[PDB]
RNA sequence: UACCCGCAGAAGAAGCACCGGCUAACUCCGUGCCAGCAGCCGCGGUAAUACGGAGGGUGCAAGCGUUAAUCGGAAUUACUGGGCGUAAAGCGCACGCAGGCGGUUUGUUAAGUCAGAUGUGAAAUCCCCGGGCUCAACCUGGGAACUGCAUCUGAUACUGG
RNA sequence: UUAGCUAGUAGGUGGGGUAACGGCUCACCUAGGCGACGAUCCCUAGCUGGUCUGAGAGGAUGACCAGCCACACUGGAACU
């Protein structure tokens, strides 16, 4: 913290990354349904969370949670994702 | 961009007088003045620090009928000015055109003062001013133009001004139905139920 | 006239062979609107009961604070147990600018227009101890004129 | 009167050219420490007369060479 | 080269002109040379409508400036009114 | 080892207040006297007694008030590793002007409020409050 | 076109989000670790103020939400404004160059530094005081500011030479 | 976890060249030049007035307005 050390080396402010990189700084991105299925969550909760494996515009293959209760989703379907993790 | 719902329902929320009707019929003969509206309105909660600052600011807006963004513009203007900001803020509130018509008692309520300015029945320095949110400069006159001098809701409001305390900074006339903005008022020239040291701090988190 | 504000409602526990004895604790502060203020940390088996012990502590053991007209006289910082807290006088008509316990302790201190900032621990017990220590050793121009053997105008 | 500078004669090997380094002593824009900063210049001497390790006095001139636009005016304390 | 022309600086349907020394190859947003005054065609009463430094103008015509049409009109009509 | 006699001086003042001593002595300097002839004038010490022939020794008298001390704070602004040169407009106000800031300008050593009335800035040595 | 009069009727003109705490605002009923909810802590395993519906209420408003994206809060890289006995952190020590740093006193120098003065730092923008559009947004007058750099005249306490 | 880089390179003399000065070009000498105050190499990028945030310090940022720069199917070259 001596200023000579501060002269020889600047304060490296830490660089943070996105947790949602597949959108690549976009609000929403178009996607293609690849597999629609359910998934049991981790220990404190017990459900069958409806979820779909998605091929995106940029070739990314991601999973994205189906909100709500009940849907009409097929594979090979055009959807749109907004973000947000599921805990 | 106006509130149109039940007036005394807002009075029941804030619990105090908001002058929203003519006061001819007694206010407590129109509503339970100490029960908040709806189901869980009787039981008073241990109300928090955040709520009373909100309720104070929600009082002053609903005193003058001012929506949040336009009220925030008054906050930005008063913060730009000098001295006590809340005193600057109340001066901006007293600077409102539709306020002074109620303060001259030409309309029975502020909303009954606002419709006149809306329906263009006012002349300010001989000029019609449609904007209700117009800022009144000192030493100006606010005259009823002669199309709608003959409205019965004008002269009955003059008697309701006789019922109220006459303001000090307003050289008001009666036979011509005009007035004169003498000077700006003080914090002291208004009520004491509006805290300077709360509405400042609410917008200064 | 000594206005009173509770600060903390809290539930701590001792542990015995039978189990855990929950005990409710409370922090309060009193003040007269002049430069007299006093805090109080009470503790009992009951929420409306520990506050009265907290008040009764605070009604005693006060401190005399040299205020200015509606604010402080010079900026100063305050520490107690890793709770470094800076405070500062302000211009007239700006309110108290502080958070947590510091909003309460200055309002019963009768100031009206301050600037304040807490660094480090925002633990409401030790954060109000740091406010008091800074307000305690804040001294008048009149005293430092007498301390330095001068006048006000010999300081300005 | 003229906008002249001094500095340290670093090199004198190449003909009709000397390398002179100049200390500029400047504040850091953030930390505020005063730093010795070095500006070297290729200066056209005549005669190859400058001793190495010397304080010279220089002047900005018209462009002499590809890397050289500087000509000395005089020399103080030439010795070692 | 050096020009003195009218430069639209105002809202839609209500023009206002900064009559400045500018360049005859540059533009209205872009490069002027020196700001020598202004003009309002919606100059109302109780306000000036043309306040120009009419002596530095004479300095540049002495250097061989170029004067536009309204600029030659309004400098005349100022002197035909003042 | 010896990187400053000035920071030596102020700390010897600082540790002598808490030690409740009446006399703090040290070897003297030309700059040391030029500071010590301010704080008597500004009323933060009582006496300084510069003595010594082979080597001058400055001996101070600490000012105590109501039992406790007078020097509530004593700092160092321009340290030897980092110097401070502020203009006449950036002269500070120690404890909102109630304390004093020792500045050395080309007109010797004075306080900041005198230097503002002198209208010329310089090197801020220390803060005394 | 701006603006001015007629005309007619309350007429043609309000909606989103939210209510477990965080944070302003709760009941009822369906539901039973299912369906789900979810910024965080976390709710649902038959009595859920956290799910869904209803009622009521809160927040805004011609918009209201969500996502993206940046600073702030974050002193969480701590110049201002951090720490290293055990919470992350003093090299296993010693040597030592460059490096940074320097006792005391006198002159000299005036480099740094400070002061003054010129030049420039375009306009716009922002700030301040005005003006104009019925106000406001906006437009615009004047001012300050543009924290600099260059040059010249000093200054001599300190730091240098 | 990019440390060596450079042969018209670096300097000179002479000739040539351009509106202009100068490896600008050429010839002939000299071996210099550069770099740990980051050369070199790689990645990304039009730059500034400004904009956004921040109490400030700063941080991020360059649509719109400006000032400059660069480009015009691609790669080239001159012409006028
Ligand atoms: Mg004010």
């Amino acid at each position: 913290a001596t200023v000579n050390q501060l002269v020889r080396k600047p304060r490296a402010r830490k660089v943070a990354k996105s947790n949602v990189p597949a959108l690549e700084a976009c609000p929403q991105k178009r996607g293609v349904c690849t597999r629609v299925y359910t998934t049991t969550p981790k220990k404190p909760n017990s459900a069958l969370r409806k979820v779909c494996r998605v091929r995106l515009t940029n070739g990314f293959e991601v999973t994205s949670y189906i909100g709500g209760e009940g849907h009409n989703l097929q594979e090979h379907s055009v959807i749109l994702i907004r973000g947000g993790r599921v805990k | 961009a106006r509130y149109l719902g039940p007036k005394l329902k807002l009075s029941r929320r804030e619990g105090t007088d908001l002058f929203l009707k003519s006061g001819v019929r007694a206010i407590d003969t129109k509503c339970k003045i100490e029960q908040a509206p709806g189901q869980h309105g009787a039981r008073k909660p241990r109300l928090s620090d955040y709520g009373v600052q909100l309720r104070e600011k929600q009082k002053v807006r609903r005193i003058y009928g001012v929506l949040e963004r336009q009220f925030r513009n008054y906050y930005k203007e008063a913060a730009r000015l000098k001295g006590n900001t809340g005193e600057n803020l109340l001066a901006l509130l007293e600077g409102r055109l539709d306020n002074v018509v109620y303060r001259m008692g030409f309309g029975a309520t502020r909303a009954e003062a606002r419709q006149l300015v809306s329906h263009k029945a006012i002349m300010v320095n001989g000029r019609v001013v449609n904007i209700a949110s117009y800022q009144v400069s000192p030493n100006d006159v606010v005259s009823i133009r002669e199309k709608a001098k003959k409205q019965s809701r004008v002269k009955a409001a003059l008697e309701l001004a006789e019922q109220r305390e006459k303001p000090t900074w307003l050289e008001v006339d009666a036979g011509k139905m005009e007035g004169t903005f003498k000077r700006k008022p003080e914090r002291s020239d208004l009520s004491a139920d509006i805290n300077e040291h709360l509405i400042v701090e609410l917008y200064s988190k | 006239e000594l206005q009173e504000k509770l600060i903390a409602v809290n539930r701590v526990s001792k542990t015995v062979k039978g189990g855990r004895i929950f005990s409710f604790t409370a922090l309060t502060v009193v003040g007269d609107g002049n430069g007299r203020v006093g805090f109080g940390y009470g503790k009992a088996r009951e929420v409306p009961a520990a506050i009265q012990k907290a008040m009764e502590k605070a009604r005693r053991n006060m401190i005399n604070v040299a205020l200015n007209n509606g604010t402080l006289q010079h900026p100063v910082k305050g520490v107690h147990t890793g709770s470094r807290v800076f405070m500062q006088p302000a211009s007239e008509g700006t309110g108290i600018i502080a958070g947590g316990a510091m909003r309460a302790v200055l309002e019963v201190a009768g100031v009206h227009n301050v600037l304040a900032k807490a660094y480090g621990s925002t633990n409401p017990i030790n954060v109000v101890r740091a406010t008091i220590d800074g307000l305690e050793n804040m001294n008048s121009p009149e005293m430092v004129a007498a301390k330095r053997g001068k006048s006000v105008e010999e300081i300005l | 009167k003229i906008r002249t500078l001094q500095g340290r004669v670093v090199s004198d090997k190449m003909e009709k050219s000397i390398v002179v380094a100049i200390e500029r002593f400047v504040k850091h824009p953030i930390y505020g420490k005063f730093i010795k900063r070095t500006t070297k210049l290729h200066v056209h001497d005549e005669n190859n007369e400058c001793g190495i390790g010397d304080v010279v006095e220089i002047r900005e001139c018209r462009p002499l060479s590809k890397t050289k636009s500087w000509t000395l005016v005089r020399v103080v304390e030439k010795a070692v | 080269m050096v020009t003195i022309r009218l430069a639209r600086h105002g809202a839609k349907k209500r023009p206002f002109y900064q009559v400045v020394v500018a360049d005859s190859r540059n533009a209205r947003n872009g490069r002027f040379i020196e700001r020598v005054g202004f003009f309002n065609p919606i100059a109302s009463e109780k306000e000036e409508g043309t306040r120009l430094d009419l002596d530095r103008i004479a300095h540049w015509v002495g250097q061989g400036a170029t004067i536009s049409d309204r600029v030659a009109a309004l400098i005349k009509e100022v002197n035909k009114a003042a | 080892s010896m990187q400053d006699p000035i920071a030596d001086m102020l700390t010897r003042i600082r540790n002598g207040q808490a030690a409740n001593k009446a006399a703090v002595t040290m070897p003297s300097s030309k700059l040391k006297v030029a500071i010590a002839n301010v704080l008597k004038e500004e009323g933060f010490i009582e006496d300084f007694k510069v003595e010594g022939d082979t080597k001058p020794e400055l001996e101070l008298t600490l000012k105590y008030f109501q039992g406790k001390a007078v020097v509530e704070s004593i700092q160092r602004v321009s340290r030897p590793g980092l110097r401070i040169y502020k203009r006449k407009d950036e002269l500070p106000k120690v404890m909102a002007g109630l304390g004093i800031a020792v500045v050395s300008t080309s007109k010797g050593v004075m306080t900041d409020r005198a230097a503002r009335q002198a209208g010329l800035g310089g090197e801020i040595i220390c803060y005394v409050a």
